């Protein structure tokens, strides 16, 4: 038996705030940081930035947490980001088996579904199938490689830039470019 | 701790409540939904009365059917109120008298917790690691599937952080190690009973030994 969450949460925050343990206007602050800060926008910025600048891509892939900071997009769960290069032969994803750990500050914090007992138990298994049913068809030439995120590491996937995109401006490029790219659940489509 | 929160590999689940692209629409669903994230870290960086990782494991506490049936932003609720409590700052008294009815907390931990090991190896990209076969009660960041496992080391992070197994349950002996990341062929972790690739895990020093 349970009070309704909503009263459980403010209930903890009202024990707290009552007894002077958070800042005037901490919560909101954080608030307005999760909705509007975080943002798979970044995420999309860095890789099309990575698509038409091979010296970023470079440095993306060799010290992310460098080429991160270069945007100033480092942050909370984003401190050591480690980008992985998706191939003609391989498919990168991304999980938290254990919990939901997500490079936050690029990505946005983590959907519903990413959290989920499904994905956390099946990606890392049948990564193909979870995929497929996602709407994601990676044919068997190709190598799938799941992350799975237990430590301190952040990662961020860098997907294949799609045939059909050549010439494309950053902004253009960066419009293809979702959250689920960046999870590595989905692949860039040209609209 | 070998909780039901270790769910890599459980199988039975059904679909990923998910198609690609589709709408997730807004961050919150609800107007409480930013306090356990926000509240963590008035805790964490206000406070300094747990780390992260303390919250990571008393979520890892709750009984087992209670976080099987708690969904996830409800489940840090609980876990950073369990806190508040286990540190002497709230009483569950005050908690259930505000909330006006029942406010369960996580289990008690089972565990001291360990230090972070004295005797470690530095390893090189591209060597071959074992992760130790070892069994540890309180918090640890590693997964059961890879326990006892072969893999290859493909990274070595220039950065280090305090032992899990530690700083879960706020112990001073957590010290600092770099972590690995480790590539397992899926065949190497469930035998035929997969249809990936490879997995790669993230692992402290501390969990691995030389193959
Ligand atoms: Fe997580
Ligand atoms: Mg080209
Ligand atoms: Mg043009
Ligand atoms: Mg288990
Ligand atoms: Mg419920």
């Amino acid at each position: 038996a349970q009070a309704p969450v909503s009263d459980r949460a403010w209930a903890l925050f009202r024990a707290l705030d009552g007894k002077g343990l958070v800042p005037d206007g901490y919560v909101e602050g954080w608030k307005k940081t999760f909705e509007e800060d975080f943002s798979p926008r970044r995420g999309a910025e860095l890789v099309a930035r990575a698509w038409t600048d091979p010296e970023f891509r470079q440095l993306l892939l060799t010290d992310g947490t460098a080429a991160v900071a270069q945007y100033g997009y480092l942050g909370p769960q984003g401190e050591y980001i480690v980008a992985v290069e998706d191939t003609p032969t391989l498919k990168n994803v991304i999980v938290c088996s254990l919990c939901s750990c997500t490079a936050w500050p690029i990505l946005g914090l983590p959907p519903t579904w990413y959290k989920s007992f499904e994905y956390r138990a099946r990606v890392v298994r049948e990564p193909r199938k979870v995929l497929s049913e996602m709407g994601t068809e990676i044919a068997s030439d190709i190598e799938i490689r799941v992350y799975d995120t237990t430590a301190e590491t952040r990662y961020m996937v860098l997907p294949q830039r799609p045939a059909g995109t050549e010439g494309w401006s950053q902004e253009q490029l960066q419009e293809i470019v979702t959250k689920d790219c960046l999870i590595g659940v989905a692949i860039p489509q040209v609209p | 701790m070998d909780g039901v929160h270790d769910l890599a590999g459980v199988q039975g689940f059904g679909k990923v409540p998910h198609t690609v692209n589709a709408d997730i629409g807004p961050t919150f669903h609800a107007e409480w939904e930013h306090l356990p994230y926000s509240l963590m870290f008035a805790g964490v960086a206000e406070l300094g009365a747990f780390s992260v990782d303390e919250v990571r494991y008393v979520v890892e506490r709750m009984e087992p059917r209670h976080y099987m049936m708690t969904p996830y932003y409800e489940r840090y609720v609980i876990g950073v109120a369990t806190l508040m409590v286990e540190k002497g700052i709230l009483t569950q008294d005050e908690l259930e008298s505000l909330a006006g009815g029942p406010f369960p907390l996580s289990r008690p931990s089972e565990s001291e917790g360990r230090p972070a090991p004295v005797e470690t190896t530095t390893f090189e990209v591209g060597q071959r690691v074992r992760v130790r076969d070892e069994y540890v009660p309180g918090h640890i960041r590693m997964p059961a599937y890879c326990r006892g496992r072969v893999g290859t080391i493909s990274h070595r992070t220039t950065e280090k952080w305090p032992f899990p197994d530690a700083i879960g349950h706020g112990r001073n002996d957590a010290g600092e190690e770099p972590t690995y990341h480790v590539k397992f062929a899926a065949e190497e972790l469930f035998g035929s009973d997969t249809d990936g690739g490879s997995v790669v895990v993230d692992l402290f020093e501390g969990y691995l030994e030389p193959a």
